[PDB]
Parts: C-alpha cells; structure tokens; sequence
C-alpha cells in the first residue's frame, strides 16, 4: 500500500514526549536549533528533563522554564555577544541543574556509541581535566588490551553511550516519511542525535515530495533516511532565532533582545507576554513585527 | 615606529614557526592575524579555515572571504583534533604556573559563581596536539596560582606511565606584555621576551606567581618590513588588532 | 612563498615505498583501485608486503608477483564472474600468505582507530566467528567498565588499530597539493586509508588547479585535504580495469581476460608479456587495442 | 499452475513478514524478488537499495532503476549493520544444524583447499541483526555436520552471560526444497514447510543431519493472485528466478 505518513504538528510531537526523558537537541550553539519544537516544549507541561546538547538558546529557554534537571553538554554559547546564555548561567549559579559537562569531542563520541549500540567508546579527550570531576564515577577509564610498542598500555576515557529517549532536530527540507536534508555548509550532528534516540522528531522548513527532495540537494546532503525519523513537522522559520544554513542567517537583533530580556524579572515577563504566550504563528508574527520596528 | 599590537601580531605568527602542514586554529583576532601572517611569510603549508566550515586556499584579510580548498565541518574538526595535526591558540579566563587553563566557569563545579562557556574543546585540544594561549590583558586574575576549573590540561596533570598523555604540548603564551612558554623548571611559566617598553616589574606585578627567567628576558624582535606591510595593508588595514590589546 | 608541489610520477611514488612495509590499498573489490600504482609496484623490487585492503584484482596482481607476505582484508572479490580472484586463491591454497581475515566492518573500525591514534576500538563484529581463529592472540577482547542495565558487562572485540606505513588510493580529480575529490556514488574508505597511513600517495584521473577542483564538485566530495596526502600522481584511466565513479565503468571484458589468463603458466606469461612488461603508457595502449579487437 | 521458483519467491517475501521499517538486504536474485514482493504487498516501509549506494523510493523490477529516496554508500551500510535495523538474506557454501555458516573458504584457515570470498560481512551481520539464508540447490554438501570456517555465527557460539550476543537471530533458511528455521530443540534446523511436490525423503536424503519436524511439515502456501501478478508481470517478467532454483 503506502509508506507511513509521519507528518504531525509541533504540539503533537511534544505530546509524544514525557517528563523525565533524556532528550538530545540538534544543531550547535545558535545554529539550526529546533527552536519551534523548543517553544512547543515550553507551552507543554513536560519537565524534569535530562538534556544532551551542544548548547545554545535552546537550553537557555528550557532553563527559563525550569524544565532541565540534568544537562550533558560540550559547551553553551549564543555564538554572538554576549556569548554566554543568561538563562543557562542563572540555572548554573543557582545550582538548579546537575551538569555532566564534557569535551565537545566526547559528545560526538557518546552519540556514536549509542548509534552503534555500544556501551562505550574510548577517547583521549577528558584525560587530565576536570571533566573527570564533573562526572565522578559516572565516567570511567578503559585500558587497551594491546600495549604500545614500548610495552606500556594506554588507559583512555571510556565515554559511555549517550542513549536518548528522544531527539529533536531541525533541517531545511524533508518528505512526509522522514527523508531529510540540510542545505548550507554544515550538517552539525543531527544524524547522530537521531541514531542515538528511541523517538525522533524532525522539523523542516518545507515538506516536499521525495522526488523533489532528492533532485534539490546532492546525495551527500540526505542525512536522514526513513529509519531515523518517527515524526515530521513542517515549521517554516522553525530555527528562528538561530541560523539555518542557506535558508536564513541568525536574527542577531532578536537574539540580543532575548539575552537582554533575561536580565530582570520585569523584562522577562514582557518577553514572555509578547513572544512565548501563544502559538508558533503568534511568535512568528511578533518576530516579524519586531524586525520592522527595529529597522 | 611599531605599536604594541604589532609586536603581539608577530609574536602570534612566531607561534607557528616550524609548524609545517597542520591546521592553524586561532580563536581570537590577534592570533588570527598571526596565523595568517605566518602563512604569508614562512609557513605557507598551514591550513586555515573561515572559522565555520571552509578551508581557505588563499590567505584573506580579517573578516574577508577567500577562495576555498576544502571542507571542514565541525564533525570533521574532531577528526583533525584526534589526528594531532593541529595547533590551536585559545583564550583563557585563568592560566596557572603549570599551564592549567580555565574557560569554563568560576567557583564550584555544580554551582559556579560565574558561568562562561563550559570546557568546549579545551580538554581534547590540550591532550591531542600543540596548544598555545593568547591573553590580551595580562593580569594576576588571569595568571593565578590555581584555576577554578581545569578545562585545558597543564603539565602537572600528566601521567608519564600512560602513553595516552604523550601528545600533550603547550607551546606559547603570548600576552600584551610579552612571550612566554612552560620551559621553566618543572614545566613552569617562563619569560621568553618582553615587548618593547614592558619592564620586568610590570610583568611581575601582573602575575600571581614567579615568572621564570624574567630578569634575563630580552625584548621581542622587530617585525620585518614585509611583516609590517602585511599587517597594516593586507591583513588588518582597519587596525582591529588594537581593540584587543590592552595598553 | 608557495605551498609544496606534490606532483610525482608513478615510479617516483613506488620509489618511496620499501620492502616489508604495511600498505593499505583503497577502493573496494573491483572498484576504483589504484591499479596504475599497483602495476608500478609490480615493476619495482618492493616485496614482502603486509597489505590491508578490501581486496580485488589489486591483491591478485600483487600475489601474482609474490609480493604479499601477510594480508588483512574483509573480503577479496572481482565483483563480477568468476568473483573469486584466481591469484589470491592460488596464494591461499599454496599457503604463501599469512591472513588476518576479518569482518568488513572490522576493517573500517581498525582504520578509524589508526586515524584517531587510538590502540583499539570496540566492535561486536567478529564475536562468535572464526575471525578469532584467523587472528589468535593478535585479536583480544575488551570488557565495558559500565555494566548494562541488567548488571551484566559486555565483552567486545578490541579491534586493534590498522596503522599503515603507506596508503595508495585513486580518485577522480585533485590539485597539485593533495586536495582531491571523488565523483560518483561512493567515496569507499579512501580518506580513512590516508588518515591511517604515514606516507600517502593519491593517483587522480586529472590534476587541476584548486579553484577548478572546488568549482567542479560539491563540498562533500572533497574527501582529501592537504594534511592527508604526500604525493599526487596524474594517471588517466589509472583505475583500469576497475570502475571509477563517473569517469568510467568496469572493463568487464578485460577483467575476464585477466582472470582467465591466471589459469595456466602459459596464459599468464602472455598476459605479462602484453600488459605488464612495459610502462603505464604501454599498458594503456595494449588495453585500448584489446577493446578494439574484441568488439 | 505455480512453479517451484514462484513458491521460493513468496517464501523469500515471507522472510520479511513483520519486519517493519528496516533495511532489507537480499544478496541473490530470489531473495531480491522476495524482498521487493514484500515491499509491494504487506511491508511497504522496508528500505531497499540498488545493491550499490542508492536507496530506492519505488520498487523496481529486477535489474531496473527506480527513483531514489536516500544515500547508502558502503561506509554507511556498516552504520546500519551496527544499528541493528536490517535483515540480510545471504547465500552459503555450508550451513550446519545450529546455523553456523561458511562463505569464506574450504579447508584449513591458513591454507584452504578452495578459496571463496573470505568472511565478508557475515560475522557482523549475524551478531547484529536478523539474518536469513537462501540455498538454490539443497544438498548434503551445503547442509553439513560441521562448516569448515564459521563466517556466519550459529546458535552454539552464543555466550548467554555476555550481552554483546543479545542481537543474534537467524530467522529463516529458504531452499529449493522448502522453508526452515532454527526453532528445533537446542536451536536446531527445523522444517516449517515443504514446497509442493517435495517429499520428506527428498529433504532427508539431501541434508547431512536430521531435520526437526520433517515428518509433520506441511506444504508451502499458495501465492495470492496479486503475488503471482507481481512476480510474473512487474518484478521478474524475464523469469530470471528460474535460473537460480535447481529442479
Ligand atoms: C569545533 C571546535 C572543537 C575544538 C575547538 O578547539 C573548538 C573550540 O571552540 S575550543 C574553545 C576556544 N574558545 C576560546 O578560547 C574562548 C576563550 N575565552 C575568551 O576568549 C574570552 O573572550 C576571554 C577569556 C578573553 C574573556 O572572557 P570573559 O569576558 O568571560 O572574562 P573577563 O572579561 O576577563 O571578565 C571576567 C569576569 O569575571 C569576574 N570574576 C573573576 N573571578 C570571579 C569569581 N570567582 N566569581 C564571580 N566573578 C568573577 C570579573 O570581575 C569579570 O567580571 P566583570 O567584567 O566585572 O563583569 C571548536 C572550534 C570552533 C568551535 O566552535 O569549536
Ligand atoms: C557492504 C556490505 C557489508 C555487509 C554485507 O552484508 C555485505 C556483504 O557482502 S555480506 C556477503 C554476502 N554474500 C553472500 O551471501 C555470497 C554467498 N555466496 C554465494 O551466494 C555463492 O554464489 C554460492 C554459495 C551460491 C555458490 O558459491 P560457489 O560457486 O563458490 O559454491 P558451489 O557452486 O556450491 O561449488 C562449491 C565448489 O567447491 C567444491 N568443494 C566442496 N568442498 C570442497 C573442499 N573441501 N575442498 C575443495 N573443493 C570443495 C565443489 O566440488 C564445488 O566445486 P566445483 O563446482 O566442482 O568446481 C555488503 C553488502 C554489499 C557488499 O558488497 O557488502
């Protein structure tokens, strides 16, 4: 008959998530984050999350809503001034989240282990650093069964698999079955997030038929196949205010406004009232109005 | 007449002397000028990127595009790190006497008093390949006795019985005051040169610990005429370098 | 001044190799093998080699000249009838080579370990199979420091790094500095062979300037950068008689003639006299003549 | 009237019953027809490739191209293998009573009496995901007491204390004589059905070991009218299937 139609709404997708899940979030810093999916999380009652991410304003917004219990990350950055995300910083200085901070290469390594259903992969990164102190006994070493030529055996970090209950990623183009592509210079790690996860949700700028997808991009850009996706969300401008490859750049003015609004109770209630108290369409209309007013 | 920032630029170029055919990864404006200056003078085989995902064929001015020669997305950077064929120049909120470095946060690990980036790639950088540091304002708050969080691995962390540590190498620290390495006794912070006009007392008053060889350190070399031309006319005609170099 | 000019001849490249080396050969089966470089090996006195390969007629020709002491491979196949390479089969049935046969995924794994300068990577493939008997104590296991949820710890194959003294690969386009690209549907593993090796030689169909290279192929096809290559050889039709992506398909008629000629002393002396007793240009002229005669 | 090869085709389709959204990887013509037949009837979410590097959107006839839906180069196949989301149908020079399989060589490991492919992907396939086998000529030389070289892992190799073995699963063996699995006592080769016209004595005379349940095995089901149409008109109009199925 027919392959499964995986098209769902933003609120449908978050409706499949549960409090207490370990969720990986794709993109990188302020780059192609599934921000519409994150805003849908904020509207929901899903909380007590363990988040695995190369962190940016996705983690900031989740922290603004108290939705993060534990975070696994290589960094958190807005990629532009003021660089440090102010909501992540507040959660940290308040001790509201338990962190398993790690080297950026360890995130990739851990996702790769989960993708291959392995319990660990060895890695040098982490040795001799306070990554050991962030993790304590959750991060162990592994000794090579093969000594080096000199007769000494290497002891490496055993990076444990970063198994995910769910993954949220945003891509530029996809079909209704989960085939999806990036456009632009970097896939980041969204394929690894999907491969490491049980439930996989991809938002895309535009849903097209399969044949249009494969004629629009090179083979190498088709980074998700149907085995890697459980739900597809059509979300134009769904990475705003992060950049999104060839679709659009970062909304630098609006990101600055987000960061400044976090500074006081007063400024944040107004940001929430204007941008985060309605639907994705309401958000998109308000963001467009902001850009016109600030020209 | 040569400005303080111009001495810093050639010192940052000298970081890469003898580097050969490796990826130069400067993480601030002065090291960026330095790497590109080296590539245009004595290290043409350096690989450099646009800071995002493209490997440059030619050497462009700060902020400019150039024709490309290859692809370097973030996932492939981690392959380069693990291969060892790289020399990164990072910044630092803190550096101690043995080269431990912090860009993560201040205060306790699970409840810091100030949040920065987290450890980023600093652990993997310092354990895999040559790492150098740039400090635009040399102070005792940066050069401290103990860093709060070890994101960059220093020499007193090394286990000589475990060959997993054998690629660690901290090459230089360049600051607005001079050029330093960790070649002092017990791999301690050591002065190689002071920029013209900088006194030993100025360095000592702005470093929390004793600096090896400080009294005998000479003055940073003069840039060549070619280096001054490349800095002032080709690489940084708007003098963006001045914005980063304190006094 | 200038980046290093790495252009060298076929015989120059083999002139950098030494008897006793461990050499990885790129491509896959009868697909984009560096056959011109292999023929240059045959003309040389380099022998006693340890070869790491997804084997095809490259390994067959080396075995026809007694140049292989030890072979690490996931398979050997001509990819068309008669499928089994007859020179590899003769070396095997005569016990002339020591084999470390392994699962195909283990080759990839071992090259990845060498590329990352790790002594091993864990892998499931190999467990419970006679791969253990091919390797004996050269292949050991490694136990996870993290038990699974049930409390049981996984014991996996510790695939040792496949460190190479040299790598030989063939690609479709490159510049004089070692930037190089494949054209067609599959890069195979040539980037991993180069990353695992000390000395790296790439033959290419055509050497072009860097700017022409990067305007001809997508970013994702630029699989070798300058840090991955020590010598560049211009060798048009240099993968013959294997296929080579978009440049050409397999010369099926000529491969069949190679396989049939291996059957008797008599047939092989004639094959050697016609195709392997002169230069690459002599070979290419003879192959063209064969195609005209057999139309 | 239904030919022996047509029964083999629907038996190969039934291999994938309930497979869901996984990569079907048939390695011979009859399993290929079977996988594509399943995809056109009751398993539309199967992924299939062109046998080289392209994932097909539509289901083409044997040897035909079809519009594509994704990329699957060999390096990414090994990612799929390790993910478990695959069901391969391999051939076999030898299969024993517990499912050990050989496609590598005959004779001693380091000096065989006959060379074939080497182990290929058989070890990784059998330890990671469902694996089935196709045998076009069922004989006692194929179905033997002991395989010379274990390339495909059988049930008597499994270590139940080591969870690294937990994904092993040999689903079916389909031959020109019938449909089999390893559901007999102690995971032994067991008859599920015999193709019409095949007798128990014919199977017994052509298998070196005893086949569990042979005396009680029923006959392979009839193809539906739709299945016959798809086999004869859409997937294999030239009857390439007949070339592979002995007697
Ligand atoms: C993908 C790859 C992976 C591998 C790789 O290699 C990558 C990396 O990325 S690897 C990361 C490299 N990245 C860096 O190297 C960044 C280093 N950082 C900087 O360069 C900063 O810019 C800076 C250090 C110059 C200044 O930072 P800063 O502003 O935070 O500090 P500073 O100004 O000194 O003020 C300090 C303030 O704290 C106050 N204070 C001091 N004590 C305390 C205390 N106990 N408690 C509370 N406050 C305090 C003080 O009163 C000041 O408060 P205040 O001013 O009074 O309010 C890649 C490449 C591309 C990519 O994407 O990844
Ligand atoms: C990339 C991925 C990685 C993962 C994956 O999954 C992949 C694989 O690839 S995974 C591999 C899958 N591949 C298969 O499944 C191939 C299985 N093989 C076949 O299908 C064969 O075709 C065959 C079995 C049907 C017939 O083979 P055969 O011809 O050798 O045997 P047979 O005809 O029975 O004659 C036997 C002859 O030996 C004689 N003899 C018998 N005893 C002996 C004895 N003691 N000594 C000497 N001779 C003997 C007998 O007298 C006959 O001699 P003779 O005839 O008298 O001369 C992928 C996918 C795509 C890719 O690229 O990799």
């Amino acid at each position: 008959v027919s392959k499964r139609d995986k098209r769902i709404s933003l609120d449908d997708a978050v409706g499949e998530l549960r409090s207490g899940m370990t969720i990986g979030i794709g993109g990188w810093g302020s780059r192609r984050k599934p921000m519409a999916l994150v805003r849908a999380l904020l509207r929901s009652d899903v909380t007590d999350l363990t988040v695995v991410t190369y962190g940016g304003p996705d983690l900031g917004l989740l922290c603004s809503a108290g939705k993060v219990t534990k975070a696994y990350y290589g960094f958190v950055s807005l990629d532009s001034a003021p660089f440090y995300d102010p909501w992540f910083a507040k959660a940290r200085t308040a001790g509201e989240i338990a962190v398993r901070e790690m080297d950026e290469g360890m995130v990739k390594c851990g996702l790769e282990a989960a993708a291959a259903r392995l319990p660990f992969l060895p890695i040098r990164a982490g040795l001799g650093s306070d990554v050991r102190r962030f993790w304590g006994d959750e991060l162990r070493t592994v000794t090579s069964p093969y000594p080096d030529a000199s007769g000494k055996s290497e002891t490496l970090i055993a990076m444990p698999a970063l198994n995910l209950d769910a993954a949220l990623v945003h891509l530029n183009l996809g079909d209704k079955h989960g085939n999806a592509a990036y456009t632009g210079v970097d896939p980041y790690f969204d394929d690894l997030y999907c491969a490491a996860a049980e439930k996989r949700f991809v938002s895309v700028e535009r849903v097209v038929e399969t044949e249009e997808l494969v004629k629009t991009v090179p083979l190498q850009n088709l980074i998700l196949n149907r085995m890697m996706v459980d739900g597809v969300v059509e979300a134009p401008n769904g990475a705003h205010f992060t950049l999104a490859g060839d679709s659009y750049g970062r909304d630098e003015k609006f990101q600055r406004h987000y960061a400044e609004s976090a500074k006081t109770p007063q400024a944040w209630q107004q940001f929430v009232a204007t941008y985060l108290s309605g639907s994705e369409d309401d958000y998109q209309a308000a963001v467009k109005k902001f850009a016109e007013e600030q020209a | 007449e040569v400005t303080r920032a111009e001495y810093c630029a050639i010192a940052c170029a000298d970081i890469f002397s003898g580097a050969g055919e490796i990826m130069a990864s400067p993480m601030a404006t002065l090291p960026l000028i330095g790497a590109r200056l080296a590539r245009l003078t004595t290290e043409p085989d350096l690989l450099i990127t646009d800071g995002e995902a493209l490997i440059f064929a030619d050497t462009p001015a700060v902020g400019a595009k150039a024709p490309i020669e290859g692809w370097m997305p973030f996932r492939k950077v981690f392959d380069v790190v693990a291969s060892g064929r790289r020399h990164v120049v990072m910044g630092a909120n803190q550096i101690d006497r043995h080269g431990n470095q912090n860009l993560s946060a201040f205060g306790p690990l699970q409840q810091p008093t100030r949040q920065m980036f987290g450890v980023r790639g600093a652990p993997g950088n310092t354990i895999n390949h040559p790492t150098s540091y740039w400090v635009g304002k040399h102070t005792s708050r940066v050069f401290c006795d103990t860093v709060d969080i070890v994101s960059g691995v220093g020499y007193d962390q090394i286990d000589p019985e475990n060959p997993a540590y054998r690629f660690h190498h901290l090459h230089r620290v360049v600051s607005n005051l001079g050029v330093f390495d960790f070649g002092g006794p017990d791999h301690t912070f050591r002065a190689l040169s002071l920029h013209p006009g900088v006194t030993a007392d100025q360095v000592a008053d702005n470093t929390s610990f004793e600096v090896a060889g400080l009294a005998d350190a000479g003055v940073t070399r003069e840039p060549t005429d070619e280096e001054l031309r490349l800095i002032r006319e080709v690489l940084d005609p708007r003098s963006l370098r001045d914005r980063e170099v304190s006094v």
